[PDB]
C-alpha cells in the first residue's frame, strides 16, 4: 500500500485523509464519491419526505425541508402553494437517488480501482497544487459549471414553469418572469445596502424579478470569471499575497463556505420571498406581526377603538410608531416592523397601518392567515414539541426555518473554525514549521528582550 | 499461564453483570403502556 | 510480618485495579452509592416523598430521572433500613426516600475512601500529595450541598435530589429563593471554574502550539517519548508569545502548574462558604440601598430589582408543587404576573 | 527602504513590547473606543429605555447603581436590529436615552475582539510556532458573538442581548432559562461538562505535576525557585506522575505522552465551549431544550410530574414576571 | 386510576341520553384533536381568543349547547359565535369550510363524534386543566 | 462617596495592570 | 504489565465468548423478567400506571409522619383498591 499507513505518509489514522495531499486519483475519487453521499442524500430525503407527506397538511407542519425546495421552484403547486400534484417531487428524488449509484461508481473506482495519481496517465487531469495555472484553469472550468447552473434557475423562471411566487397579485401562485431585472443598480444595489435592520443586505430581496435577474448576472459573471480563469495566470499582486499549497486553498473554500452558511442562516430566518411561508412556516418577525394581527381584529370586532387604544406603558396597545413614524403593531413586536408580507401590505399606507384599512378591508383570509402564523411561530423544543419552553406537550412542530437556520449556524460555525485550523496549518506548512519549533535554530532565541 | 479470577476479574463483574441485568430491565420498559 | 504487614502486602500489591488500606473504605462506599444510584433511577418512584415520577420503570428518560430527597416530614433523619421509620422493610425504605440518604452517606464515605486513596498512592510511589488536596474542593462542595446546606434547612428534602433535572431545579430553587448569582461566594466560585477551564485550555493549546519537532511526522504525538530528560515545548517562545499578545506571560513552570492548581480549588472552596450560610438562608440576596431607593422612587429600576421580580415569580409559581408538604394553595388571582402573559 | 516598508516593518515588528501587526491596527483602535466608552457609560450614562416601552433601566454608578448591579444596558427594543450609531440620533441625548452605547461598545469589541484572535494566528505566524492557539481562543469569542450578536439577531433586537453588567447578565440568564429551557439543552450540558471538565482537569493536571516537581530546593525556599526560565530539563518526572494517576484509576486511564496529555487539556474544554456557544446561537433560532412538560401519563391519563415539570413551574414563574409591561399579547414569540 | 366506561360515557345529546365511548375511540380523538385543533386549542384552551375555552361549564352556556356530543359535532360542521348569532366557518375549522381549512376535509362522522368525546373526556380526567392555561400546568 | 470608591478602586486595577506589563520582573533566559 | 490476561487476548478468544455468548443474553433476560413479570414493582414500591391514584382522587399520598410514615404508605396502598 502506498501512503497507507502514519510511517510512510506522516500522517495518523485520524488525520488520514491528509495521506491524499498528493495522490489526484484517489483524491479525484474521495470527492467523486462524496459527491454520491450529498447527491444520495438529496433523493433519500425527498423520497423519505414523500412518503411521509400528507397533502392536506401544510409542509412546515411535516417536518419537510427538502419538498419545500422544490415546490418554491415551481414544481407541484398551485394557487397559494397548495400541492397539486406529488410526482415532481417523486421525480426528483429518484433522479438524484439514481445518479448517486452513478457518482458512487465512479468514486469509488478512482479511489480504490484507478490509478493513485492522475500525472502520468493524464497532463489534463493531472495537477500540481503548486502550479498556479493549473489551479486557476480548475477554477475557471467550475466557474463555468456553477453560472449554467445559476442559468438553470433563470430557465426554470422564463422558459420552463416559473417559479412559486408568494407576492403574485390575488394571492400566491406559480409564475413565469418574462422581465426579470437586469438593471446594475437594482441588483448591486443589494450588494451594498446595509445588513442591519430594515436594510438587510441581500437577504432583503423581495422579489423574483430580483431574485431571476441577479442570476442572470450571476451567471454572465461566473462564465465570464470562468473564461478569465482558464486564459490567465494570477498577476503577482496576488502570488505574492496568497499561499499555493493544497490546505491552503481549502482553507479558503472553508471561509468562504462558512461565510455562506451564516448568510443562509439569515436567508431563511427573515427572508420570506425565496423561502414563502406557505412552504416554510412564518417567519420569527412574521408570526409576532401576525399576533399582533390576530388580536387587533378580534378587539375590534368587540367594539375597540384600535387606533385609540393606550397599552399599559402609554405606548399604543395595538398601533403606534416606528422610530421614523411609520404607523406599526404595537406591543413587543415593535421590533419586527420593518416585516413585509404579502397577508399584510394589502393594509400598508404611505405612511404605515392605515387605520381607514384596518377598520374596512381586513378579509377573512387575512383573518385566517394571521391567526395560522401565530399560531405556527418558529419556537419549540428539540423533541419538536411547538411553542414556548413552558408548554405542555401536545403540539409536534418545529419550524423548518428554525431547523434550516439553527443547522446551517452550526454548520457555518465550524467551518470557520475549519478555516482557521487550515489557514493558520497551511502558512505554518508553507513557512515550514507546522511540525514544531526547531531547536537548533529556535526563532525567539536570537529575538532581543522585551524587556 | 495467566490466571482467571483476579480482583480485577471481580471489578470487572460486580460492574458488568448488573449493567447487563439493567439494561434487559430498561430495554422491557419501553413495552409497557399507561 | 506477622497478620498485619501479610495483609498489607496484599493490600498494596502492584495490580490492575490497586486496593491498599483505603480501598476497603473507598470500594464498597462507592460502588453501593453508584449503584444505589443508578437503582434508584432505574426502578425507585419519588410518589410518596415528592409527588414525582423519577425513574425508568415509570417513563422518565435520562435526563428526568433522580433519586430523590426523603419527604420534609423525614427531617434529618439518617433512614436506616433498620431504622424506625423503614423498620426493616426494604420497599418502604425505598418508598420514604431512604435510598437518597443512602447515597449520600456511602456517597459521602466513599469521597473520604478516594482522598485517602490518592494520599496512600502517593506516599507508595514517593510523590507529593498535591492531589489529595487539590481533592478537598470536591469534598468541600458535595459536604456543603448534600450535607451542610439541607441540615440547615428543615430536612433533607431540600438537599439536591440525585438527578439531572433534580439538580436543575435545585439551580432554579436557589436563584429563586436565595437569590445565589449575587452571593459574592458563588462569584467567586464561577471565576475559579471558569478561570480555571480558561487555564485548561490555554495552557494545553500553548504546549501544543510551542512543541519542538522532535519527529518527521506531522501528527506530532510520536515526537514525545516518556522518558526524555528534555522539555517537548518551548517555555521561551511561550513566553514571549503571550508576553507579547496578552502583556503578561508565565515563565516559571512550577508556578503555572501550581496555579492550575490553586484557580478552580480555591473558587470550588469559595463557593461552598457561600451555600453554608444558605444553609441557613444567611443569603445575599438584596442590597438595602437600593430597596429603600426603589421602595420610594418608582421610576428607579436596575437589572437587580428586574432579578427579583423575576425570583418573586419562580417563588409563587413553584412552590405549591416543589414543596407539597406546606400545602400550599395559591388562588390563581394572588400570582404574581406581568401584563398579557 | 520607503516610508510604507519601514511602517510594515514597524506593524509586524516582533521587537515590540506589544506586537501589532495587521490585525493589532483594527484591533487597537476598535478596542480602544470600545473600553473608553464602556467606562464613561459605566459611570456616567443616563437610564436606557431598554424595552422600547419609555421605561428607562438605570445602569451607571452616578444614576444609583454599585459594581454588581451596574450595567450598559442593552439598546432600545424600538430599534430593534437598526444600526444605531451617534449619527443616527438628533443629540446624544436621544442617543443616551435609547441605548446608543451598548451598540457602539458591543459592535466594536466583536470587531476588536475578533482581530484579538487573528493576532494570536499573526504572532505565532512571526514566532514561528504552530497556529492554533487562536482556534483555541474561538471558544470564548464565539460565546461572545452568541450572546451580543447572534442571539439579538435570531430574536430581532439588540435589546436582547447580554447587558454589559453583572446583574444585566444574571437577568439573561434566567430570561434565556424562561424562553429556552437551556438547562434541558443538550450543547449547555456539554457546556457545562467541557467548564466542569476544564476546572477539574486543570486542577488535576495542575496538581499532578505539582506532585511531580524534581527536588531542587530546601525547606526554606519556594519550590518553584528549582525551575528556571528556559532551562532544558523538565522540572517534574512525567513517569511518576504517570506512576501514580495510572495507580489512581488504572494504567490505560493514564496519559503517559505529554503531547497527547495537553492535547486532551486543550480540546476538551475548548471543544465544550464551542458547544455552548452553539447552543445559544441555536436557541437564538427557538430551538430550545427539551421539553417533557407532561410527559409521564398514567393509565386514566393524569399528568405524573417528574422533575422536569417541576423545572416548568420555575420558568413560568420567570416568563410572566420579565418585562412586566411589555407584553400586550398572550404569546411571548420574541 | 384507569380509563373505566364511566370516564368515557359523556352526554350525546341535550335531552340526557349518553354514549361511552370505547378507549380506541378516545385515543383516536385525542389524536384527531392533535392533527387539526391542538395549534389553537392545546390544553382546552384557545391561543387566537382566550376568553373561550373548552372546558365543559364553557361549553353548557354557549348557544347552542356545545356540551355533548352532537352539539360539538354540529360546531364541527357549522360554527358559530358564543351566542349563536353569526356563523364563523370562514375563520373557524369545519366541514363546511374544508376548502380554506384543509386538514378538515377528510373528516368523518366517526372522526367528529371521536374528537367531540376527546373534548368531553379530557376535563373529567384533568380536572381544571383542561381549560386553565399556565396556570395550571 | 460609593461611587468614588469604585472608580478609585477600578482606577488602581488599571495602573496595577500598567506596571504589571511595563515593570514586570524581566524573564531572564539562564 | 501488572501480571492479570490483557483484555484484548480475552474478548478476542473463542472460549469467552462460549462463556458469555450465554451469560450476557440469559443476564439481559433476567432483568428484562424483572420487569415483564411485574416483579420490579413489588421489589421496590414503585406505582404502576393504573396505582399513583384512586378512581375520583386528585390528591399526591404524601407522607407527612415520620414515625408512622410506614403505616401511612400502607394506608395509601389500601386506599387504591
Ligand atoms: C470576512 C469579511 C467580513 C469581515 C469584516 C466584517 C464586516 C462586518 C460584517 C457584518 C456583520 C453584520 C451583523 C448584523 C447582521 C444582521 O443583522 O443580520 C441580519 C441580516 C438580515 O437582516 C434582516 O433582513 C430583513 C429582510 O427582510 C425583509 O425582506 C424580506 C423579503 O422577503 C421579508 O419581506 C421580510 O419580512 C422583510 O423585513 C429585514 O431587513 C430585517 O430588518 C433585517 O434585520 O442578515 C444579513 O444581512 C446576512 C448576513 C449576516 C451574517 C451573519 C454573520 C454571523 C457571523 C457569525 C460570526 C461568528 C464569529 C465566530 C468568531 C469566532
Ligand atoms: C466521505 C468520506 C470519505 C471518503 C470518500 C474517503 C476516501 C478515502 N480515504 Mg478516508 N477517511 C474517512 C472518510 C473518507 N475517506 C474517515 C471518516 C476516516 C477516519 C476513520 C478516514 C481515514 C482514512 C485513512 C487512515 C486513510 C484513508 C484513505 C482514503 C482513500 C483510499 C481508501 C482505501 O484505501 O480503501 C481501502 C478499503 C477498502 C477497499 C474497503 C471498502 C471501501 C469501499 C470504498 C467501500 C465502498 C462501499 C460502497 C457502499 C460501495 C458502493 C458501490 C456502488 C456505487 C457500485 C480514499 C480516497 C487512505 C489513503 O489516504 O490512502 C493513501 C488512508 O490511508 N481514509
Ligand atoms: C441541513 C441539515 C438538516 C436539517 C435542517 C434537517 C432537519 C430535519 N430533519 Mg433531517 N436529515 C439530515 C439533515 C438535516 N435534517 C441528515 C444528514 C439525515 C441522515 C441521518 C437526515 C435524516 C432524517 C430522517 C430519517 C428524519 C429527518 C427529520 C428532520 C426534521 C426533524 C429533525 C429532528 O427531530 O432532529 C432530531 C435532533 C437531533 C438528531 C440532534 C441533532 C444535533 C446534531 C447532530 C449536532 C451536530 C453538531 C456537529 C456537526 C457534530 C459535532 C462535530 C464537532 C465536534 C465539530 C427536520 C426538518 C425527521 C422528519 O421529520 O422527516 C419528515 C425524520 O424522520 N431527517
Ligand atoms: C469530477 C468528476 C470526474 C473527473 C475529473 C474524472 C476524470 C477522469 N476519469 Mg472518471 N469517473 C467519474 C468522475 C470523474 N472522472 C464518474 C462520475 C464515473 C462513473 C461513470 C467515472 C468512471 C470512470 C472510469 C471507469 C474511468 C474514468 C477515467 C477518468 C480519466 C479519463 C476520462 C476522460 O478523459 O474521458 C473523456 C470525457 C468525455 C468523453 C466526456 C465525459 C462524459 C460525461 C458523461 C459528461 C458529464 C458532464 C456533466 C456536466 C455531468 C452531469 C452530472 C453533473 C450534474 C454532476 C479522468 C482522470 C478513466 C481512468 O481511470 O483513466 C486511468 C477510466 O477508465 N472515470
Ligand atoms: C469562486 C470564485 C473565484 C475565485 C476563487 C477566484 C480567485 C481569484 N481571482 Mg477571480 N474572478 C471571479 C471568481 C473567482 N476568482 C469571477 C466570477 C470574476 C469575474 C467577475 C473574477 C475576475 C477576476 C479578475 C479581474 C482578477 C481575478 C483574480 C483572482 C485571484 C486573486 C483574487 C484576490 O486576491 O481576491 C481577494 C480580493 C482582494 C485582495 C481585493 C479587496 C477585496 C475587499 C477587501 C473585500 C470586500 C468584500 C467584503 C467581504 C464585502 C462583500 C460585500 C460587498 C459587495 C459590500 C484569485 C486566484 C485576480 C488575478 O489574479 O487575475 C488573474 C484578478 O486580477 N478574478
Ligand atoms: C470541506 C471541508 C473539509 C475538508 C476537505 C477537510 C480535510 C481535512 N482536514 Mg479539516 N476540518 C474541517 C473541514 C474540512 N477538512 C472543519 C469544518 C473543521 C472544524 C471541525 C476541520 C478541523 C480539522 C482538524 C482539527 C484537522 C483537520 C484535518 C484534515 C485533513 C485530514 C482529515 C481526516 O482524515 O479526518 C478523518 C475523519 C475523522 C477522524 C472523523 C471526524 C469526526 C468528527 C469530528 C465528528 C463528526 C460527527 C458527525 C457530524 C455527527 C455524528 C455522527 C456519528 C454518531 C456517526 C484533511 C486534509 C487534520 C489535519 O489538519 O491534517 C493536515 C486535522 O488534524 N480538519
Ligand atoms: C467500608 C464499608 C462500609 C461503610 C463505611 C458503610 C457505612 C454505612 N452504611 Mg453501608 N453497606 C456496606 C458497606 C459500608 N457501609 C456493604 C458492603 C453493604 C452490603 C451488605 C452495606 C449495606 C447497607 C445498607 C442496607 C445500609 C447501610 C447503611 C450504612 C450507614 C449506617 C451504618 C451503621 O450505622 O452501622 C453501624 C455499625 C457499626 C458502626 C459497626 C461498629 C463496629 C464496632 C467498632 C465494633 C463493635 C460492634 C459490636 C461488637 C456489635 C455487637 C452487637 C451487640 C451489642 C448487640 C453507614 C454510612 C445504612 C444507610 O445507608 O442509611 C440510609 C443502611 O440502611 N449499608
Ligand atoms: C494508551 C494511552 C492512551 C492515553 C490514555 C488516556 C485517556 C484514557 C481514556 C480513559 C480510559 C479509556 C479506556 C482505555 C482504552 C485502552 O487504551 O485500552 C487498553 C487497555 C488495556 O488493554 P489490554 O488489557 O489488551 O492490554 C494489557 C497490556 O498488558 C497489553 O499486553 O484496555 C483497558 O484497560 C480496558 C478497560 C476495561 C476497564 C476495566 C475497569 C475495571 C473497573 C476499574 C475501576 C476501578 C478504578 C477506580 C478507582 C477508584
Ligand atoms: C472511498 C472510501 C469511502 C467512501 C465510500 C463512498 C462515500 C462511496 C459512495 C457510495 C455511493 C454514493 C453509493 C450510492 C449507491 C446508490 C444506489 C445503490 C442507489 C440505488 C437506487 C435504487 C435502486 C432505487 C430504487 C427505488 C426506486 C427506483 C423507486 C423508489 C423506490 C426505490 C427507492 C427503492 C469510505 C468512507 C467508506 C472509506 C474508505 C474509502
Ligand atoms: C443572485 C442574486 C442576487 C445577486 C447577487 C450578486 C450580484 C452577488 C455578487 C456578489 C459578489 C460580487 C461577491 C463578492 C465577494 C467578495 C469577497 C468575499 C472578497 C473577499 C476577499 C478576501 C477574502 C481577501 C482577503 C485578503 C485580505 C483582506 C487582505 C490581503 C490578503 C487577502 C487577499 C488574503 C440578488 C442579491 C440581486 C438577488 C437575489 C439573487
Ligand atoms: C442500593 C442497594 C444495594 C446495592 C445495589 C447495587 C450495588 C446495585 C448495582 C447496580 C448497577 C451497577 C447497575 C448498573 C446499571 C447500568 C446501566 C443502567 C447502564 C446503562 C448504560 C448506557 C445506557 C450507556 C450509555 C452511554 C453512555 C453512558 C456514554 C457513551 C454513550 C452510551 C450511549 C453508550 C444493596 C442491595 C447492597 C443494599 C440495598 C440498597
Ligand atoms: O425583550 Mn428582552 O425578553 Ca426576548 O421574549 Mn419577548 O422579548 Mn422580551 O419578551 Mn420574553
Ligand atoms: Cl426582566
Ligand atoms: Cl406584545
Ligand atoms: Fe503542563
Amino acid at each position: 500500500a502506498t501512503n497507507r499507513d502514519q510511517e510512510s505518509s506522516g500522517f495518523a489514522w485520524w488525520a488520514g485523509n491528509a495521506r491524499l495531499i498528493n495522490l489526484s486519483g484517489k483524491l479525484l475519487g474521495a470527492h467523486v464519491a462524496h459527491a454520491g453521499l450529498i447527491v444520495f442524500w438529496a433523493g433519500a430525503m425527498t423520497l423519505f419526505e414523500l412518503a411521509h407527506f400528507i397533502p392536506e397538511k401544510p409542509m412546515y407542519e411535516q417536518g419537510l425541508i427538502l419538498i419545500p425546495h422544490i415546490a418554491t421552484l415551481g414544481w407541484g403547486v398551485g394557487p397559494g402553494g397548495e400541492v397539486v400534484d406529488t410526482f415532481p417531487f417523486f421525480v426528483v428524488g429518484v433522479v438524484h437517488l439514481i445518479s448517486s449509484a452513478v457518482l458512487g461508481f465512479g468514486g469509488v473506482y478512482h479511489a480504490i480501482r484507478g490509478p493513485e495519481t492522475l500525472e502520468e496517465y493524464s497532463s489534463f487531469f493531472g495537477y500540481d497544487w503548486k502550479d498556479k495555472n493549473k489551479m486557476t484553469t480548475i477554477l475557471g472550468f467550475h466557474l463555468i459549471v456553477l453560472g449554467i447552473g445559476a442559468l438553470l434557475l433563470v430557465a426554470k423562471a422564463m422558459f420552463f414553469g416559473g417559479l412559486y411566487d408568494t407576492w403574485a397579485p390575488g394571492g400566491g401562485d406559480v409564475r413565469v418572469i418574462t422581465n426579470p431585472t437586469l438593471d446594475p443598480r437594482v441588483i448591486f444595489g443589494y450588494l451594498l445596502k446595509s445588513p442591519f435592520g430594515g436594510e438587510g443586505w441581500i437577504v432583503s430581496v423581495n422579489n423574483l424579478e430580483d431574485v431571476v435577474g441577479g442570476h442572470i448576472w450571476i451567471g454572465l459573471i461566473c462564465i465570464a470569471g470562468g473564461i478569465w480563469h482558464i486564459l490567465t495566470t494570477p498577476f503577482g499582486w496576488a502570488r505574492r499575497a496568497f499561499i499555493w499549497s493544497g490546505e491552503a486553498y481549502l482553507s479558503y473554500s472553508l471561509g468562504a463556505l462558512s461565510m455562506m452558511g451564516f448568510i443562509a442562516t439569515c436567508f431563511v430566518w427573515f427572508n420570506n420571498t425565496v423561502y414563502p411561508s406557505e412552504f416554510y412556516g412564518p417567519t420569527g418577525p412574521e408570526a409576532s406581526q401576525a399576533q399582533a394581527m390576530t388580536f387587533l381584529i378580534r378587539d375590534q370586532k368587540l367594539g375597540a377603538n384600535v387606533g385609540s387604544a393606550q397599552g399599559p406603558t402609554g405606548l399604543g396597545k395595538y398601533l403606534m410608531r416606528s422610530p421614523t413614524g411609520e404607523i406599526i403593531f404595537g406591543g413587543e413586536t415593535m421590533r419586527f416592523w420593518d416585516f413585509r408580507g404579502p397577508w399584510l401590505e394589502p393594509l400598508r399606507g404611505p405612511n404605515g397601518l392605515d387605520l381607514n384599512k384596518i377598520k374596512n378591508d381586513i378579509q377573512p383570509w387575512q383573518e385566517r392567515r394571521a391567526a395560522e402564523y401565530m399560531t405556527h411561530a418558529p419556537l419549540g423544543s428539540l423533541n419538536s414539541v411547538g411553542g414556548v419552553a413552558t408548554e405542555i406537550n401536545s403540539v409536534n412542530f418545529v419550524s423548518p426555518r428554525s431547523w434550516l437556520a439553527t443547522s446551517h449556524f452550526v454548520l457555518a460555525f465550524f467551518f470557520l473554525v475549519g478555516h482557521l485550523w487550515h489557514a493558520g496549518r497551511a502558512r505554518a506548512a508553507a513557512a515550514g514549521f507546522e511540525k514544531g519549533i526547531d531547536r537548533e535554530s529556535e526563532p525567539v532565541l536570537s529575538m532581543p528582550s522585551l524587556d | 499461564s495467566y490466571p482467571i479470577f483476579t480482583v480485577r476479574w471481580v471489578a470487572v463483574h460486580t460492574l458488568a453483570v448488573p449493567t447487563i441485568f439493567f439494561l434487559g430491565a430498561i430495554a422491557a420498559m419501553q413495552f409497557i403502556q399507561r | 510480618r506477622g497478620w498485619f504487614d501479610i495483609l498489607d502486602d496484599w493490600l498494596k500489591r502492584d495490580r490492575f485495579v490497586f486496593v491498599g488500606w483505603s480501598g476497603i473504605l473507598l470500594f464498597p462506599c462507592a460502588y453501593l452509592a453508584l449503584g444505589g444510584w443508578l437503582t434508584g433511577t432505574t426502578f425507585v418512584t419519588s410518589w410518596y416523598t415528592h409527588g414525582l415520577a423519577s425513574s425508568y420503570l415509570e417513563g422518565c428518560n435520562f435526563l428526568t430521572v433522580a433519586v430523590s430527597t426523603p419527604a420534609n416530614s423525614m427531617g434529618h433523619s439518617l433512614l436506616l433500613l433498620w431504622g424506625p421509620e423503614a423498620q426493616g422493610d426494604f420497599t418502604r425504605w425505598c418508598q420514604l426516600g431512604g435510598l437518597w440518604t443512602f447515597i449520600a452517606l456511602h456517597g459521602a464515605f466513599g469521597l473520604i475512601g478516594f482522598m485517602l486513596r490518592q494520599f496512600e498512592i502517593a506516599r507508595l510511589v514517593g510523590v507529593r500529595p498535591y492531589n489529595a488536596i487539590a481533592f478537598s474542593a470536591p469534598i468541600a462542595v458535595f459536604v456543603s450541598v448534600f450535607l451542610i446546606y439541607p441540615l440547615g434547612q428543615s430536612s433533607w428534602f431540600f438537599a439536591p435530589s440525585f438527578g439531572v433535572a433534580a439538580i436543575f431545579r435545585f439551580l432554579l430553587f436557589f436563584q429563586g429563593f436565595h437569590n445565589w448569582t449575587l452571593n459574592p461566594f458563588h462569584m467567586m466560585g464561577v471565576a475559579g471554574v471558569l478561570g480555571g477551564a480558561l487555564l485548561c485550555a490555554i495552557h494545553g493549546a500553548t504546549v501544543e502550539n510551542t512543541l519542538f519537532q522532535d519527529g518527521e511526522g506531522a501528527s506530532t504525538f510520536r515526537a514525545f517519548n516518556p522518558t526524555q530528560a528534555e522539555e517537548t515545548y518551548s517555555m521561551v517562545t511561550a513566553n514571549r508569545f503571550w508576553s507579547q499578545i496578552f502583556g503578561i506571560a508565565f515563565s516559571n513552570k512550577r508556578w503555572l502548574h501550581f496555579f492550575m492548581l490553586f484557580v478552580p480549588v480555591t473558587g470550588l472552596w469559595m463557593s461552598a462558604i457561600g451555600v453554608v450560610g444558605l444553609a441557613l438562608n444567611l443569603r445575599s440576596y438584596d442590597f438595602i440601598s437600593q430597596e429603600i431607593r426603589a421602595a420610594e422612587d418608582p421610576e428607579f429600576e436596575t437589572f437587580y430589582t428586574k432579578n427579583l421580580l423575576l425570583n418573586e415569580g419562580i417563588r409563587a409559581w413553584m412552590a405549591p408543587q416543589d414543596q407539597p408538604h406546606e400545602n400550599f394553595v395559591f388562588p390563581e388571582e394572588v400570582l404574581p404576573r406581568g401584563n398579557a402573559l | 527602504a520607503n516610508l510604507w516598508e519601514r511602517f510594515c516593518n514597524w506593524v509586524t515588528s516582533t521587537d515590540n513590547r506589544l506586537y501589532v501587526g495587521w490585525f493589532g491596527v483594527i484591533m487597537i483602535p476598535t478596542l480602544l473606543a470600545a473600553t473608553i466608552c464602556f467606562v464613561i457609560a459605566f459611570i456616567a450614562a443616563p437610564p436606557v429605555d431598554i424595552d422600547g416601552i419609555r421605561e428607562p433601566v438605570s445602569g451607571s454608578l452616578l444614576y444609583g447603581n454599585n459594581i454588581i448591579t451596574g450595567a450598559v444596558v442593552p439598546s432600545s427594543n424600538a430599534i430593534g436590529l437598526h444600526f444605531y450609531p451617534i449619527w443616527e440620533a438628533a443629540s446624544l441625548d436621544e442617543w443616551l436615552y435609547n441605548g446608543g452605547p451598548y451598540q457602539l461598545i458591543i459592535f466594536h469589541f466583536l470587531l476588536g475582539a475578533s482581530c484579538y484572535m487573528g493576532r494570536q494566528w499573526e504572532l505565532s505566524y512571526r514566532l514561528g510556532m504552530r497556529p492554533w492557539i487562536c482556534v483555541a481562543y474561538s471558544a470564548p469569542l464565539a460565546s461572545a458573538f452568541a450572546v451580543f450578536l447572534i442571539y439579538p439577531i435570531g430574536q430581532g433586537s439588540f435589546s436582547d442581548g447580554m447587558p454589559l453588567g453583572i446583574s444585566g447578565t444574571f437577568n439573561f440568564m434566567i430570561v434565556f432559562q424562561a424562553e429556552h429551557n437551556i438547562l434541558m439543552h443538550p450543547f449547555h450540558q456539554l457546556g457545562v461538562a467541557g467548564v466542569f471538565g476544564g476546572a477539574l482537569f486543570c486542577a488535576m493536571h495542575g496538581s499532578l505535576v505539582t506532585s511531580s516537581l524534581i527536588r531542587e530546593t530546601t525547606e526554606t525556599e519556594s519550590a518553584n525557585y528549582g525551575y528556571k526560565f528556559g532551562q532544558e530539563e523538565e522540572t517534574y518526572n512525567i513517569v511518576a506522575a504517570h506512576g501514580y494517576f495510572g495507580r489512581l484509576i488504572f494504567q490505560y486511564a493514564s496519559f503517559n505522552n505529554s503531547r497527547s496529555l495537553h492535547f486532551f487539556l486543550a480540546a476538551w474544554p475548548v471543544v465544550g465551549v464551542w458547544f455552548a456557544a452553539l447552543g445559544i446561537s441555536t436557541m437564538a433560532f427557538n430551538l430550545n431544550g427539551f421539553n417533557f412538560n407532561h410527559s409521564v401519563i398514567d393509565a386514566k391519563g393524569n399528568v405524573i410530574n417528574t422533575w422536569a415539570d417541576i423545572i416548568n413551574r420555575a420558568n413560568l414563574g420567570m416568563e410572566v414576571m420579565h418585562e412586566r409591561n411589555a407584553h400586550n399579547f398572550p404569546l411571548d414569540l420574541a | 386510576a384507569e380509563l373505566t366506561p364511566e370516564v368515557l360515557t359523556v352526554p350525546l345529546n341535550s335531552e340526557g341520553k349518553t354514549i361511552t365511548l370505547t378507549e380506541k375511540q378516545y385515543l383516536e380523538g385525542k389524536r384527531l384533536f392533535q392533527y387539526a385543533c391542538a395549534s389553537c386549542h392545546v390544553g382546552g384552551i384557545t391561543k387566537t381568543n382566550p376568553s373561550l375555552d373548552l372546558r365543559t361549564e364553557t361549553l353548557a352556556l354557549a348557544t347552542p349547547p356545545r356540551d355533548n356530543i352532537e352539539g360539538l359535532v354540529d360546531y364541527m360542521k357549522n360554527p358559530t359565535t358564543y351566542d349563536g348569532e353569526q356563523e364563523i366557518a370562514e375563520v373557524h375549522p369545519s366541514l363546511r369550510s374544508a376548502d380554506i381549512f384543509p386538514k378538515m376535509r377528510n373528516l368523518t362522522e366517526k372522526d367528529l363524534v371521536a374528537i367531540a368525546g376527546h373534548i368531553l373526556v379530557e376535563p373529567k380526567i384533568l380536572g381544571d386543566k383542561w381549560g386553565g392555561g399556565k396556570v395550571y400546568y | 462617596m460609593e461611587t468614588i470608591t469604585y472608580v478609585f478602586i477600578f482606577a488602581c486595577i488599571i495602573a496595577l495592570f500598567f506596571f504589571a506589563i511595563f515593570f514586570r520582573e524581566p524573564p531572564r533566559i539562564t | 504489565t501488572t501480571g492479570e490476561r490483557p483484555f484484548s487476548d480475552i474478548i478476542t478468544s473463542v472460549r469467552y465468548w462460549v462463556i458469555h455468548s450465554i451469560t450476557i443474553p440469559a443476564l439481559f433476560i433476567a432483568g428484562w423478567l424483572f420487569v415483564s413479570t411485574g416483579l420490579a414493582y413489588d421489589v421496590f414500591g414503585t406505582p404502576r400506571p393504573d396505582s399513583y391514584y384512586a378512581q375520583e382522587q386528585r390528591s399526591i399520598p404524601l407522607v407527612t409522619d415520620r414515625f408512622e410514615a410506614k403505616q401511612q404508605v400502607e394506608t395509601f396502598l389500601e386506599q387504591l383498591k
